[PDB]
C-alpha cells in the first residue's frame, strides 16, 4: 500500500531504471524483417527528445524536486546536453517475418511526504535514459496482443528500486 | 456491409498498425545485389527537425495538420521530431552457394483522426508517422528467366507490419476543464460555475474510497457523461486532492450523448484512477448541479451503466425508446412506472423487448425504503430481441430492466415497453 517503514519526513527517492510511460509505446515506429535478415535500430538521445517530464505537488514544485534530485543523484540537466546513442539488433529467423518497435525508457524520480509511516503526498520525475524494443513474429493476417502494443499504466522493464535520503530543512 | 461502431459522440484517434508504404515504390529505399559469401547492408540515416510525413484531410479548417498533431500527442504523446533522430539499418550475409538481394522500403505509422457524432465519421484525417522501414530479402534474380508486362496498381498503401487497431478517445479541446480540487467523500454537490456559461464541459476529479457511485444532474437533467483519464494516478499523489496529470486520453465508461433523456450515471470509481464528466450543452441559463453519492445499497446492482428514467408511460398500449446502443457487454438501464393507481393489488401485463440489438436483461422491482433503495430480482436471463414472453407487473410500481447488450446489429437499441390490461 502507501504505508512505508519510515520516520516523518521529505525523502528523495530514485526508483531505478527501465521505466517507460503509458501509451508512448510505438511513438517512435519500428521495424518489419523477414527470412535471416538482421535488423537494426538506433537512437540519439539529445535536448528536445531528453525532456524531462516533471509531475509536482503542492509541497514539491519543480525547483524542489530538480535541485534535490540533482545534489542526491546524477545531474541531469548536464548530463542530458551531452549525446548519447544505443542500438538493437535482431535476427528474424528463416521464412518467418518479426516486427520490433522501440519506445524510450526512464529514471523515476520520487519526492515523499512520510507522516505516520504512511505516504501523504508524491511527486514523480522522469529523467530520459535510454530506450527499449519489443519483438514479435507474426504472420500476415494474425491477430497480435493489445498488451504488445499498448502500455495502460507506466511500469519498469527492470527491477524496481527504492533509494531513499531524507531532505534536509 | 461495414461495421457498427458503438463510440460516443467525440474525437477518437486509431493507430491502424506500423509498417504502411505507398504503391508502386513510392517509398523504395532500394535493392542490394549481394554476392555470396559477401555481406550487404542498407542504412536510412536522417538529419535534425525533418522527415516531412504524410497528412490528408476531409477538412482543412477544422482538422488541419497542427490541429491532428495535437490530437496525436493528446493520445499517445507523439511529435513527428521524435521521428527525426531515429535511424533503421538492415544487414544481410549472403550463404556461400548463391546470391542474395534485399529490399528495403521507407515505412510509416498509420494514425487517423476521427470525428464521431451520432454513429457516422463527419471528419477523418489520415495521419503517416515516419517509422523504421521494411526489409525483404530474396534470392538471387536470374536474368532473366522472361519480363512480364504489368501495369501499375494506382494510389493506395500496403500493410507489411502485424494487424492493429488500437482506438483511444481523446478531450475535445475546444471544451473547457473544470477541476474539484478535492477528492470525493460519500457525498458531494458541484454547482455549475457561470464562466463556462451553458457550453458543454469536462469535471476531473477523483475518488477518496473505491467504490461504486450514482452522479446525476437537477432532476437527472441533462444526461451526463464518463470516461476515464489513461494511465491516472500512477504519478504524482497526493491523499485527499487531485493531481492533474494533464492527461487528454480518455475511455468512455457510460452516458447518453442526447441532452434530454433524463438518466443518472451508475458507475464503480477508483480513488487511483482521475475520472472526467462530459456535461453537454444545455440551452438555459437556469442553474444546475453535479450530485455525487457513494452507494452500499442494492443500487451498486446497475454498474456500469446509465439509467433512463421514462416519464411517458401513462397509458396502456405501444411505448419504445430509443438510445445509443452501448457496446457488446455494456449495460444500459431504464427507470419505469407503470401507469394506474398503486394498490398492490392491479396488475397490467407487460411486455419487454429490443428491435434488434440483442441483449440479455435483468430487471428489478423498486422499493424505496427508509434506507435507500432497495432492488428485488423478479427475473433473469431475458432475450429481449423479439421477445414475446410477457409478466404481469404492479400498476403504479417502479421497476429497472439493465440490459447487457451481447449482439451489436444497429448503432441505436430500441427498447419497447407494451402495456395491455
Amino acid at each position: 500500500s502507501d504505508t512505508i517503514d519510515l520516520a516523518d519526513g521529505n525523502y528523495v527517492v530514485r526508483r531505478g531504471d527501465g521505466w517507460i510511460l503509458s501509451r508512448q509505446n510505438q511513438i517512435l515506429g519500428g521495424s518489419v524483417i523477414s527470412n535471416g535478415s538482421t535488423g537494426i535500430v538506433g537512437d540519439l538521445r539529445v535536448n528536445d527528445n531528453a525532456i524531462p517530464y516533471y509531475y509536482p505537488t503542492p509541497s514539491f514544485n519543480e525547483e524542489y524536486i530538480k535541485n534535490n534530485i540533482q545534489t542526491v543523484f546524477t545531474n541531469f540537466t548536464e548530463a542530458n546536453q551531452i549525446p548519447i546513442g544505443f542500438e538493437f539488433s535482431k535476427t528474424a529467423p528463416s521464412n518467418k517475418n518479426l516486427y520490433m518497435y522501440l519506445q524510450y525508457t526512464y529514471i523515476r524520480y520520487e519526492i515523499i511526504k512520510v507522516l505516520q509511516h504512511e505516504i501523504i503526498e508524491r511527486a514523480v520525475l522522469y529523467v530520459p535514459s535510454l530506450g527499449y524494443v519489443k519483438s514479435i513474429e507474426f504472420n500476415p493476417g494474425e491477430k497480435i496482443n493489445k498488451d504488445f502494443y499498448f502500455l495502460t499504466n507506466d511500469k519498469c522493464i527492470l527491477n524496481e528500486q527504492f533509494l531513499y535520503k531524507k531532505i534536509l530543512e | 456491409t461495414q461495421r457498427v461502431l458503438p463510440y460516443s459522440n467525440g474525437l477518437y484517434v486509431i493507430n491502424k498498425g506500423d509498417g504502411y508504404i505507398r504503391t508502386n515504390d513510392k517509398d523504395l529505399i532500394g535493392t542490394l545485389l549481394i554476392e555470396a559469401g559477401s555481406s550487404g547492408s542498407i542504412i536510412q540515416p536522417r538529419l535534425r527537425n525533418t522527415t516531412r510525413p504524410l497528412f490528408t484531410t476531409s477538412n482543412d479548417t477544422k482538422f488541419s495538420q497542427q490541429y491532428t498533431e495535437e490530437r496525436l500527442k493528446d493520445a499517445f504523446n507523439v511529435q513527428l521530431f521524435n521521428t527525426s533522430t531515429s535511424l533503421f539499418k538492415f544487414v544481410e550475409e549472403a550463404p556461400s552457394d548463391k546470391n542474395i538481394c534485399i529490399k528495403a522500403y521507407n515505412t510509416y505509422e498509420k494514425y487517423e483522426l476521427i470525428d464521431y457524432q451520432n454513429g457516422s465519421i463527419v471528419n477523418k484525417a489520415e495521419y503517416y508517422l515516419p517509422s523504421l522501414g521494411y526489409c525483404e530479402v530474396t534470392n538471387a534474380p536470374s536474368p532473366e528467366s522472361e519480363v512480364v508486362k504489368m501495369q501499375v496498381a494506382e494510389d493506395g498503401f500496403i500493410q507489411n507490419g502485424p494487424e492493429e487497431e488500437i482506438v483511444v478517445g481523446v478531450i475535445d479541446p475546444s471544451e473547457n476543464i473544470q477541476e474539484i480540487n478535492t477528492a470525493i467523500s460519500d457525498n458531494y454537490t458541484y454547482n455549475i460555475p457561470g464562466i463556462v456559461n451553458n457550453n458543454p464541459f469536462y469535471i476531473l476529479f477523483t475518488v477518496n474510497t473505491t467504490g461504486i457511485y450514482k452522479i446525476n444532474a437537477q432532476n437527472n437533467l441533462p444526461s451526463l457523461k464518463i470516461y476515464e483519464a489513461i494511465g491516472s494516478g500512477n504519478r504524482n499523489f497526493q491523499s485527499g486532492n487531485l493531481c492533474d496529470d494533464d492527461i487528454k486520453a480518455i475511455n468512455y465508461i457510460t452516458g447518453f450523448d442526447s441532452p434530454n433523456a433524463k438518466s443518472y450515471l451508475v458507475v464503480l470509481l477508483n480513488k487511483d484512477k482521475n475520472y472526467y464528466i462530459r456535461v453537454p450543452q444545455t440551452s438555459s441559463n437556469i442553474e444546475n448541479q453535479i450530485q455525487f453519492k457513494r452507494e452500499e445499497g442494492d443500487l451498486r446492482n446497475l454498474m456500469n451503466s446509465s439509467v433512463n428514467i421514462i416519464d411517458n408511460l401513462n397509458s396502456t398500449g405501444a411505448h419504445y425508446y430509443t438510445r445509443q446502443s452501448p457496446d457488446v457487454h455494456d449495460y444500459i438501464s431504464y427507470e419505469f412506472t407503470i401507469p394506474g393507481n398503486f394498490n398492490n393489488k392491479d396488475t397490467s401485463n407487460i411486455r419487454l423487448y429490443t428491435s434488434y440489438n440483442q441483449g440479455i436483461g435483468t430487471l428489478f422491482r423498486v422499493t424505496e425504503t427508509i434506507d435507500g433503495y432497495n432492488l428485488i430480482n423478479i427475473q433473469q436471463n431475458l432475450h429481449l430481441l423479439n421477445n414475446t414472453n410477457s409478466i404481469r407487473l404492479l400498476n403504479g410500481a417502479i421497476y429497472i430492466l439493465k440490459v447487457e447488450v451481447t449482439e451489436l446489429n444497429n448503432y441505436n437499441i430500441r427498447l419497447h415497453i407494451d402495456i395491455t390490461n
